[PDB]
């Protein structure tokens, strides 16, 4: 304690009484006239001293960009295995191929090379390191083991065991009675004194120093963008930063296998997205009388990242705004994790250890590549990776089509991911000849939503192999028929009529098909039949208990009555079955009471300008609106209420 | 502090039980440009559920070696994915949280039932 | 770590493989009169033990801090350090209160003679808590002191020397190389196998668990309000709750220094302020298609724990006035007893500068806080009694205690006696008025006393103030304008006789008439005076620029843009500062160097009228659009919603 | 990153010096007739690394502020002296002030090009 280093890297006097050693170090640093004067043997010393202190930082006294070099933390997955495979000439590199072991999984293979390298350590700091890494491996296969025992049956289907019993039982009894807590003290008395900087490391809870720096720094951010306050030296947010980055350089460069767990991955989620929301409110800067994305802070953002924080990230601030520099970096890093789900799903399935570790960052990169900018090539692979062998269990078909249009974002659609969309769209279809399979989608988007996305970027594509099926169809695989039926668009005029032949408007579900496709442009009295009959039948099933559905039918045909779609005065018999259809069949007599604000997010700008100029309903959804936007920072109801002051 | 009871689509075998802690709802519209004609009312309705204290049951556990979630009013999903992401922490792990999904069939098109 | 007990008070068999003696324990609390009579009688004292901590029943099926300190008694605490201590327990506390009423170097001695009584300690927990109270004694004696040689002759002017340098001494001789860290380790080894939850204490950081889970809990909490979900069970928020109140309870109850301290002080800041924070997003939180109210508790802890900033930033962020506040009783006795105890130490010859640094920043922030708290009229004239003679001007200069006074006003309105004690201020500070300036951080001086006094009353002439002015002569100047703006209180005597001294030299007078309603219309000297001042501003402006806040230029542009000005010599001027331009000729102001903070100072009348300029109003309208989009003020929502401007 | 210097009001002399670390500039709005453009304007300034001079430290055993950086000039700035104490030992001492402004002037800063 007898001098304070800082992030920046400038050294600051603190406890020092006695002569000042790094003050004078410091100067003879910089004027090396006198390094001559120094003995030879306390020149050499002072080589190596100066190598070390300008490799670590601090650059100078505090009165006068990061690279992290690791294999591990720029996914080089291919890379590790064939360093793994060569002999290891020191017992480093076995410590640093144990690392690179546990990364890829193989945490029985890392454990095993953990125990070596402690037996084999007769420095002291690399036995210190392989016992908390041998630790931390043993932590991970235990609780892998639960989850995939536990978990794992209901989320893959099938029970896995990666682990054989014989060597949990054996790593269970070599781990009992290990106390992490005395593994520093138990220690030769020179290692202690000399390693005193790697106690904190010893605790099973070490990044306890490093939240609460970061709590504090984050309390005082926020209090300057509250109170709007300037700060003019080195400001609390470059101080998280530097600090973020110093953490995540050495657990990454000194191959520390507690990088990978979930108090890191909170911390550095933590530590960004606090830059981030400053730097958004930067711009948004009251004036009165930069800060853009890196290479690395994609990838930190990418594997320290859930999808949720994603959104919410970009929920609280507009994260298209920030410039995203190395994207070429960006892009590789991109295409380096779809060729390695390519590698992993295309042939004989995955490393489950390395599958349940990996995907996270996968599904997150894929995510985050709408605000990077990617080549043809590169866009290709990552689309073909994110449709074709992106496992189904973690991307469903409405999640995987949301990945593939937020990609589109920044590169619009070219030919090239047309024809990944068009096959991917035909092996759909191939999917669809057993009765049981229908594809089911969280979000509600299904594969004519790529039919959808296809025609907008093209609106003259046609599609051969689905148009082929289409005239191979016949009336006994109905499920193929109601399929292509939704992709209409893409099937020729030829597959269009010989599809049509057996396509029947059945029910509601098939009319409101046959409008987003297109084949439906005004209400036939058909049509309308059958939407007062299924009227009908829900007012009968509803005539003591009352259920509410998501099925949003009821809305459609309000808001159809509403804009003069449908012209037929029977719907106000059903009135008072769901809200949102008398909001727009009888607008006056509503009872705004039960309006729900949220319905305003789902409309568009036809449907909200309708409403503006309706005059009779409009001042009940200004106040709505008005409310909204003051009790809430959503931004959207704000955007709503002045692109046409509904 | 209600419960939630997680069955088999197939049958009504009960997969695991828990405590429902977290319910998000986060449906709103999607993208307006990406996509004169007849309204269709597009959405983006999505609804996670998280379960702080969930118990599988031993008879599925031993069988084991579509799913339906019934939330107690009464809500029910009839197609939930559960979300498997795990992440291990330093601090010896106890509560196993399970997260899942609503989905939505095509034909159906409707994700949660909720009824008094 | 067998079981796993939770704050809401449940226990969870967690790692327990053999027999759960919890679980067995429980039902067995819930057919025990088949234990023996000593078993009976521990199984007592253990369920007194655990319904006493809030270990109430097992997983599958408010708080009361009594404390002298937590509560201000600063009284009943002196009246206990007064009594002879019975026991060396009774004496732990009283060093402790010792320390809370400024006392240092008694505390120190106390806790110095406790340890050295507690050889023959049952258990030795008392000695362990005495080591570690005395070590944080010496901190903030060490920090004190610096703090007086540094800041300390800064503010209060003055060295103090609160110990003497005899003690400073000893207390460094006795407590070097002393690792605090080591305290439990260097104790005996029973004490450490029965005292095992006391280890924490012993850290130099002893809130890094605490301060670590309450930033994963606020992450959470902030989470689910970005997102919008709903929680079920026991919320993220109702555990950061009941994790405060048992940090603070155990810290209390048990005397311990370290509640003293910024890392406690910081760690409630942010464990409130955070209940606030989500208890608000809870009201404004939209209904979709498938309360929190601050006790007495909450209004201490508020006052203590936050500085004066802290609860400003609470202020903006969310807005408190809707939350409900209960207890008042309680919450106005606290506010009378911080009142009665700064009237009493300032008005006696002043309060020890050791005691007076720890119990400023709460007085203040309890005296801020006090406007959401409805005060009776006893009470609050004693609020108001404390506020304005007795506060030290040092923290609450004129500006500030306006502000304060105001702020109370708010909830209650100004009664006579509340009245009459402005009226006192405002004699007092007349009297004042020798060579003496009216420096105020706020720009709020005493004149607005006054106009709050006439704003509550319009018929108000105080008394005293009259007969000063009727014995007011021309030779002192600083009575005579300090009384200038003062007329309105004045008698129409009083008024008469000062106006016989009172001219409109500068534009300063003329501003002051303006303010006190002496002047309604310009007259043509009143006009000449003006663009005389414009005419020296514009010469004096004409290679280094000066950029002032006096904001004169600006309520020239103001009247002439509502007409209050009729003469046509401004124009000669624009171009010497923005805001002026700005209203002299809106079409030509070339709106890049419009600032939207300008917005925010106008009234309904101003910002109407400029909203109906329809010349210069679309610009505003963008700006005020690109505000509210981007800022979450609410008040540039709030006047787009109102007039659009 | 410039440099606060703390000067004695009346004989000038120069209490201490230091480096600004932050400023707070927020002005803002019960409180026919002429408008008068009142407001309620305050002006903060938390400072770092302050070392007060010897001969003031001396002699001591109103103020005013002059940031440079383009150049700003704070008369009458009152140094607020909330003093807390951390459980950890201490690290600079940070001081913090707020801009004062008399009824005459009127002006509580002042920027200089």
């Amino acid at each position: 304690y007898d001098y304070h280093f800082e992030v920046n890297g400038t050294v600051v006097r603190h406890k020092n009484k006695g002569f000042g050693y790094m003050e004078r170090f410091f100067e003879l640093k910089e004027s090396c006239d006198e390094r001559s004067k120094l003995s030879k043997k306390q020149y050499e010393r002072f080589n190596a001293l100066f190598n070390f202190f300008e490799k670590n930082g601090v650059i100078c006294m505090a009165k006068d960009s990061i690279e992290i070099n690791s294999l591990a933390y720029h996914g080089k997955y291919d890379v590790m295995k064939k360093f793994i495979e060569e002999q290891s000439v020191s017992i480093e590199d076995d410590y640093k191929k144990a690392f690179f072991l546990a990364c890829l999984g193989r945490w029985e293979e890392s454990y095993d090379l953990y125990s070596n390298i402690i037996l084999n350590s007769i420095n002291g700091c690399v036995y210190y390191l392989s016992q908390i890494n041998r630790y931390r491996i043993y932590q991970s296969i235990t609780q892998a083991v639960t989850q995939f025992n536990g978990l794992g049956l209901l989320t893959f289907g099938r029970h896995y065991k990666p682990f054989t019993d014989e060597f949990l039982a054996r790593i269970e009894r070599e781990m009992t009675n290990f106390n992490i807590d005395d593994l520093f003290n138990g220690m030769p008395f020179e290692f202690q004194k000399k390693y005193k900087i790697l106690e904190f490391l010893s605790d099973n809870q070490f990044l306890y120093d490093d939240t609460v720096k970061l709590f504090e720094l984050t309390n005082k951010v926020r209090s300057e963008m509250s109170e709007g306050s300037y700060s003019f030296g080195m400001s609390s947010d470059i101080v998280v930063l530097l600090r973020l980055y110093d953490n995540l350089r050495f657990l990454y460069e000194n191959c520390l296998w507690s990088v990978s767990f979930h108090e890191f991955h909170q911390y550095i989620r933590n530590s960004m997205s606090l830059l981030i929301e400053k730097a958004e409110y930067e711009r948004t800067r009251d004036i009165d009388e930069g800060f853009f994305m890196e290479y690395y802070d994609f990838v930190n953002i990418s594997r320290h990242f859930k999808i949720d924080d994603i959104k919410n990230l970009e929920r609280s601030c507009s994260i298209d705004k920030i410039r995203f520099g190395e994207q070429e970096k960006i892009e590789e890093y991109l295409v380096g994790i779809a060729e390695e789900i390519t590698k992993q799903f295309s042939a004989n399935g995955m490393n489950v250890v390395f599958y349940t570790q990996f995907i996270s960052e996968a599904k997150a990169a894929l995510y985050f590549a709408k605000y990077v900018k990617l080549s043809e090539e590169g866009l290709g692979k990552i689309v073909k990776a994110l449709l074709f062998y992106f496992p189904e269990r973690d991307l469903d078909i409405g999640k995987r089509y949301v990945w593939l249009e937020r990609l589109t974002k920044c590169n619009e659609l070219p030919k090239s991911i047309i024809s990944i969309i068009d096959d991917f769209l035909v092996l759909q279809a191939e999917k669809h000849i057993d009765q049981n399979y229908s594809e089911v989608s969280s979000n509600g988007l299904y594969s004519r939503d790529y039919g959808a996305l296809i025609k907008h970027f093209e609106k003259n594509f046609i599609s051969k192999r689905l148009s082929e099926i289409t005239l191979c169809l016949t009336q006994d695989k109905q499920k193929q028929i109601d399929f292509l039926f939704k992709l209409l668009p893409l099937l020729s005029t030829n597959a269009k009529s010989h599809l049509l032949s057996f396509k029947s408007v059945e029910n509601i579900n098939d009319l409101m098909n046959g409008i987003r496709i297109g084949l439906i442009d005004e209400f036939t009295p058909e049509h309308e039949e059958l939407i007062i009959e299924y009227l009908e039948t829900r007012k009968v099933n509803y005539i003591g208990i009352q259920t509410f559905s998501s099925n949003d039918y009821m809305s459609t045909f309000g808001i159809w009555y509403f804009l003069e779609e449908i012209n037929n005065s029977k719907m106000e018999e059903f009135i008072g079955m769901d809200d949102q259809y008398d909001f727009f069949v009888d607008p006056e007599n509503f009872d705004y009471k039960k309006f729900i604000p949220s319905w305003l997010k789902n409309y568009n700008d036809k449907l909200l300008g309708k409403i503006a100029g309706n005059k009779h309903m409009k001042h009940h959804v200004i106040e709505v609106l008005k409310e909204r936007v003051k009790n809430s920072n959503d931004k959207r109801y704000l955007e709503i209420l002045m692109n046409y002051f509904i | 502090t209600a419960d939630v009871y997680f069955k088999r689509k197939s049958d009504g075998k009960l997969v695991f039980t828990a405590e429902a802690q977290t319910a998000s709802f986060s449906q709103a519209i999607s993208e307006e440009k990406l996509r004169k004609p007849l309204y269709i009312l597009k959405s983006e309705k999505e609804i996670n559920l998280t379960v702080k204290n969930a118990f599988f049951d031993l008879e599925w556990l031993a069988m084991t070696q579509r799913y339906e979630v019934e939330y107690r009013i009464y809500i029910q999903f009839p197609n939930v994915s559960p979300s498997g992401e795990f992440e291990m922490s330093l601090e010896n792990g106890l509560a196993p949280e399970i997260k899942f999904e609503a989905l939505a069939d095509t034909d159906t098109d409707e994700m949660a039932v909720v009824i008094e | 770590y067998d079981y796993h007990f939770e704050v809401n008070g449940t226990v969870v068999r967690h790692k327990n493989k053999g027999f759960g003696y919890m679980e067995r324990f429980f039902e067995l609390k819930e057919e025990r009169s088949k234990l023996s009579k000593k078993q009976y009688e521990r199984f007592n004292a253990l369920f007194n033990f655990f319904e006493k901590n809030g270990v109430i029943c097992m997983a599958k099926d408010s708080i009361e801090i009594n404390s002298l300190a937590y509560h201000g008694k600063y009284d009943v605490m002196k009246k206990f350090i007064e009594e002879q201590s019975v026991s060396i327990e009774d004496d732990y506390k009283k060093a402790f209160f010792l320390a809370c009423l400024g006392r240092w170097e008694e505390s120190y001695d106390l806790y110095s003679n406790i340890i050295l009584n507690s050889i023959d300690e049952s258990n030795g927990c008392v000695y362990y808590l005495s080591q570690i109270n005395r070590y944080r004694i010496y901190q903030s004696i060490t920090q004190a002191v610096t703090q007086f040689n540094g800041l300390g002759l800064l503010t209060f002017g003055r060295h103090y020397k609160p110990f003497t340098d005899e003690f400073l001494a000893r207390i460094e001789r006795e407590m070097t190389n002393f690792n605090i860290d080591d305290l439990f380790n260097g104790m005996p080894f029973e004490f450490q196998k029965k005292y095992k939850i006391l280890e924490f204490l012993s850290d130099n950081q002893f809130l890094y668990d605490d301060t670590v889970k309450l930033f994963e809990l606020t992450n959470k909490v902030r989470s689910e309000m970005s997102e919008g979900s709903y929680s079920f069970g026991m919320s993220s928020d109702i555990v950061v709750l009941l994790r405060l109140y048992d940090n603070l309870r155990f810290l209390y109850e048990n005397c311990l220094w370290s509640v003293s301290f910024h890392e406690f002080h910081q760690y409630i800041r942010n464990s409130m302020s955070l209940l606030i924070e989500k208890a608000e997003y809870e009201r404004t939180r939209d209904i979709d298609e498938l309360g929190f109210f601050m006790e007495y508790y909450d209004f201490v802890n508020i006052s203590r724990h936050f500085k004066i900033d802290d609860i400003k930033n609470l202020e903006r962020s969310c807005s408190i006035d809707k939350i409900r506040f209960g207890e008042q009783e309680k919450i106005e006795e606290y506010l009378v007893g911080i009142a009665e105890e700064i009237t009493k130490q300032f008005s006696a010859n002043g309060m020890n500068v050791v005691f007076y640094t720890q119990f400023i920043s709460e007085a203040k922030a309890a005296l801020y806080f006090a406007k959401y708290v409805k005060l009776s009229e006893e009470g609050l004239g004693k609020i108001v009694k404390a506020l304005l003679f007795y506060f030290p001007e040092r923290d609450l200069d004129i500006g500030k205690r306006y502000v304060w006074l105001e702020r109370l006003t708010k909830c209650n309105e100004l009664p006579k006696s509340i009245i009459s004690i402005i009226d006192d201020f405002l004699v007092l500070q007349a009297e004042k008025h020798q060579n003496y300036s009216e420096v105020s951080s706020n720009g709020l001086y005493s004149r607005d006393y006054g106009a709050l006094i006439k704003h509550f009353e319009k018929n108000f002439i105080s008394k005293r103030l009259s007969e000063i002015t009727l014995c007011l002569t021309q030779d002192k100047q600083k009575q005579i304008d300090f009384l200038f703006k003062l007329l309105p209180l004045l008698s129409t005597n009083a008024k008469s006789h000062l106006l016989s001294f009172k001219s409109v030299e500068n534009i300063n007078d003329l501003m002051n008439g303006i303010r006190i309603g002496l002047i309604d219309e310009f007259t043509p000297e009143h006009e000449e005076l003006i663009i005389e001042y414009l005419e020296t501003r514009k010469v004096n402006y004409i290679g280094i620029q000066t950029f002032s806040s006096n904001d004169y230029m600006s309520t020239f542009g103001i009247w002439y843009f509502l007409e209050e000005i009729n003469n046509s010599k401004m124009e000669e001027f624009i171009g010497m500062d923005d805001q002026y331009d700005f209203f002299v000729d809106p079409e030509n102001f070339d709106y890049k160097k419009f600032i939207p903070s300008w917005l925010k100072n106008y009234n309904d009348k101003l910002l109407g009228k400029i909203a109906g300029n329809k010349h210069m109003k679309h610009h505003v309208i963008e700006v005020l659009k690109e505000r509210v989009k981007n800022s979450n003020d609410k008040r540039y929502l709030e006047i787009l919603m109102n007039y659009f401007i």
